[PDB]
């Protein structure tokens, strides 16, 4: 019945941080485990 | 924002809270740029151009300013296309219906920036405008059979339409006139039979209204200029050349006394056409065409006066002032009929000369003469007196008036505060906000007077609540005063599309998100 | 304006209107980016730079945030001055204050939009400053006699700034932390003798406070690591080469044995100082110069602990927590006053060596180690703990302790309101302003919580007005409770310090209609 929310660029701020995060997970996750290669 | 590009170069978009701020401050400049001109002391405007030939007008309407600015905002433009609306309805109220959505709007930001649902500010607003038209129809005084009463109020209803704006000095004369030439049509709501002709001499004071009609057109050569009884026959025919076959006739002959008996054929049949047009008996013809030298001296050996250079509007307000049609073909004189003039004679205003018609039978039709010493102040006279006219003819057509001055500002407040006070929830934030924008435009009206604004409201409401449900405001000392004695009457159908207006523009741009913006060419 | 030019090519002039709008949307502007750091449940910022080499960090509180924004407009570089002042004086309230002269501008602005002179707003706003610091003073706990009770409001006001912050999560460690820290300095305003050392790596949890003292230096070569039983002496005399003099002495001979002579003596000299150093009966030499070879030696072969590169601070905090004297020369034994100690060892946190000193007899200054993860949250826990012990100074000077959260603002409004109910003229609209700031002040942080602030805020001000003066808010649940139960007690001297200084900036801001810009270079 309330709990209205006017606000924007925190959400959109969290959601690019993730977004920079999972990037950067996603790019450290080659060398990673016994299998992994050297990069250069 | 994400990093993938979306949208093309040269593109932007607002979310929600850039949006609806740019949005409030759009409308917020919108209506302080139009506020200074609202209430019965305000001043005028000057708006110049370049672009065009250097087009100066100075006006206190707001629609053409709003017009004649050209707002690139948004929710300007909305605003814009909503006065012009509105002028084009009524013509009568466009600054009070935009300071009345500036206000909703300034009172919605304030609503939203408390955490409030725009959803029951929707539902307040709406339940607030349908309490008001509710008790709005309650409040208004029916006439039609008095006639003594009737005009009595069409008086004062014009006189309170005409001191706000230039014609103060002068509304004790104008007022008058517009009495006059609103009763002259009859209750016809044509509007395109009154002429209003603009010269450049005396002041405003040497206006006046012609009983019968004018005209600013020339008379042919060797014509009688004063012809005393005469009757006018409107026509429509092409005598300049009567060519009007489409087909393919070509002279295709071999010797030049062939050419001149056609060319005598011709000038014989013209001749016949002419004595056939004055072979109902009349004495001053009238065509919408041009005429040459052939049917001029025709019309001039026989003593019939001609007039060239006739448009649509011409025609049919010369048919509306004698009572003649436009006739043709010309073989049967008993199904053509005439008008009736006693009085044509050309009289002379300024450095022009114009034709005079007086003695006429019916008369629905009338002309203005208005002398002005400036193109700014004759444009703004003409505005007032077309406003004034409208406003005149919406308020004979309604057949109802509602004291004014702000008693139905003041009841509709009333009323929604006492629907407000008897329902829980979140609604009653919008209630309250549309009341008080309401009683803000007699707080506006008294700021731009020179008055105390806020110990007047504070009155006038306190006297609402106790039981003087039809006081208003005294301009001319600055008290409390009651409506009915002094003379100031509005309208019904007026108000009311205002406020409906004014409602619709705020439910509109209370739920807007998300502006994009194409790329500009 | 006048046609006629007056200033320089590029320099503005601000009149009336244009100046106060400015401003009013600069202050709006700063409230609207302070607001959403206010509240014990805030978020953090991220003030990143381009010119300094890309600095990052992560800080809550307004002041630093003003500081390393800087903007241009001069209604915000006042209130930027007035935060650095205040974090300056006391360091605790800035947001608050900001907030509070934010609101009054924005309030200041609908009044003079309501034709209202700033005189009398101002004489209005003065009378409800007097009103709030006289019911503040009038309303005021006075601890001292007492032990206990002073301890756990100590406590409590530790907990209470400590939540504000990143330290929710430890506050059960830090504040007992932060108490055991202030006990030490026996009552004493010596902020800067409390050593801070961060180190990166490790949890919050680790992060323990050391009874003793530690330093980051290095001792001689050749000498005993750990000593049982050991007396500090502090000196402060240049053992690398001891001739810096003004003299202009210079060596005028003709043989190189007299050269060796003069070095042989030199190396006597600089021997019988070190043997007269050590004439005390010594065994731990500090010195806060640079110590080369041959004094290193001669330590090393006696068996003494020498210490070279030693700060003044750190000079300061050794003779503070030793009891020892900072002595020269080296002629009078009888008169040096050494140092005790009984524990003196090198432990190993993380990847350095550090000097590990307990047993001492004193102890006023004491080292607080920090561990943490990244650089800005172990920032964030140091300027955290700074404003906690700055703080808890305070309050211990003061000796008087006043319930916070909400009661004191909540308090303020009502006398401010009862004091506008006995006055009339147009006073009455600056004490409302104050009052609506004074109630909207906490609505921020209701807001921020996450629960309807306006309920809440209508039953504080029904339990204040009851007779009640001793409800606040609760922000484990989001209702009404008591403040001297639960443990919500801030200070005086900070809150008295936040309403004068947003005072004095609201009449300052207030008397400005005029801004007149020279040419930029
Ligand atoms: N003589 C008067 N006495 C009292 N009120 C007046 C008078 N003239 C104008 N007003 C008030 O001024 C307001 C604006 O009138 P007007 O200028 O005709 O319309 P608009 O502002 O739309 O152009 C009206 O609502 C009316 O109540
Ligand atoms: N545990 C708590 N309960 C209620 N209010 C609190 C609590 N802790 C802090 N506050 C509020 O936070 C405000 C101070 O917050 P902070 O941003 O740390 O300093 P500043 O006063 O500079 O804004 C105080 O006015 C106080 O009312
Ligand atoms: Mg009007
Ligand atoms: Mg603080």
């Amino acid at each position: 019945k309330g709990a209205y929310q006017d606000r924007d660029k925190p959400a959109q701020i969290r959601f690019s941080n993730i977004s920079a995060a999972k990037a950067v997970a996603d790019a450290i996750r080659t060398s990673l485990g016994p299998k992994g290669m050297d990069k250069m | 924002l994400a990093p993938v590009n979306i949208f093309k170069a040269g593109a932007d978009e607002e979310r929600a809270e850039t949006a609806r701020l740019t949005s409030f401050i759009g409308a917020i400049a919108i209506g302080d740029l139009v506020k200074s001109t609202l209430g019965p002391k305000g001043m005028d405007k000057i708006l110049l151009s370049s672009g065009r030939d250097a087009s100066l007008m100075v006006t206190n309407d707001g629609a053409t300013i709003l017009k004649n600015i050209g707002v690139d905002n948004p929710a300007a433009k909305v605003l814009v296309d909503m006065s012009r609306v509105q002028d084009d309805e009524v013509g009568d109220g466009t600054t009070s219906v935009t300071v009345l959505a500036a206000e909703l709007l300034r009172e919605a930001e304030s609503l939203i920036a408390k955490k409030i649902h725009p959803q029951t500010i929707i539902a307040g607003w709406r339940e607030a405008t349908k309490a008001a038209r509710e008790a709005l129809l309650s409040s208004a005084v029916d006439h039609g059979s008095d006639e003594v009463k009737f005009r009595q109020d069409l008086m004062n209803i014009a006189g309170t339409t005409l001191s706000s704006k230039l014609l103060t000095h002068h509304k004790d004369h104008f007022t008058k006139l517009a009495v006059e030439a609103v009763l002259r049509l009859k209750g016809s709501g044509n509007l395109e039979a009154i002429h209003i002709i603009k010269k450049l001499g005396g002041s405003l004071a040497d206006s006046y209204l012609d009983e019968g009609f004018l005209l600013d057109k020339k008379i042919g050569v060797n014509q009688p200029k004063r012809i005393e009884n005469a009757k006018i026959l409107i026509a429509n025919t092409g005598m300049d050349t009567d060519k009007i076959k489409i087909f393919g006739s070509r002279v295709r002959v071999d010797s030049t006394a062939k050419v001149a008996e056609i060319e005598h054929a011709e000038k014989e049949k013209m001749k016949e056409k002419v004595e056939r047009i004055l072979k109902h008996g009349i004495n001053c013809f009238i065509n919408r065409q041009l005429i040459y030298n052939y049917p001029e001296q025709l019309f001039g050996a026989a003593g019939v006066m001609a007039i060239e250079h006739a448009d649509f509007a011409g025609v049919e307000r010369l048919a509306l002032v004698t009572g003649g049609e436009i006739a043709s073909t010309f073989d049967h004189p008993e199904l053509v009929k005439l008008g009736s003039c006693k009085l044509i004679e050309e009289v002379m205003i300024g450095e022009d000369k114009l034709i005079h018609f007086s003695g006429v039978a019916l008369g629905e039709a009338c002309t203005i003469v208005l002398r002005g010493a400036t193109q700014q102040i004759l444009d703004e006279a003409e505005r007032s007196l077309h406003d004034a006219l409208c406003v005149l003819a919406q308020t004979v057509k309604d057949s109802r008036t509602v004291y004014g001055g702000g008693c139905s500002e003041m009841l509709m407040a009333h009323a929604v505060t006492q629907l407000a006070n008897r329902t829980p929830g979140k609604e009653a934030v919008a209630m309250e906000s549309y009341a008080k924008a309401l009683r803000m435009l007699p707080t506006i009206i008294a700021d731009n007077a020179g008055y105390d604004s806020a110990d007047l409201v504070a009155q006038l409401r306190a006297a609402h609540s106790e039981g003087n449900t039809t006081a208003g405001l005294d301009m001319r000392e600055g008290t409390i005063g009651d409506m009915a004695i002094l003379g100031i009457t509005e309208s019904f159908q007026v108000k009311r599309q205002v406020l409906l207006s004014a409602a619709e523009a705020a439910e509109v741009i209370l739920r807007v998100d998300n502006i994009i913006k194409a790329a500009p060419r």
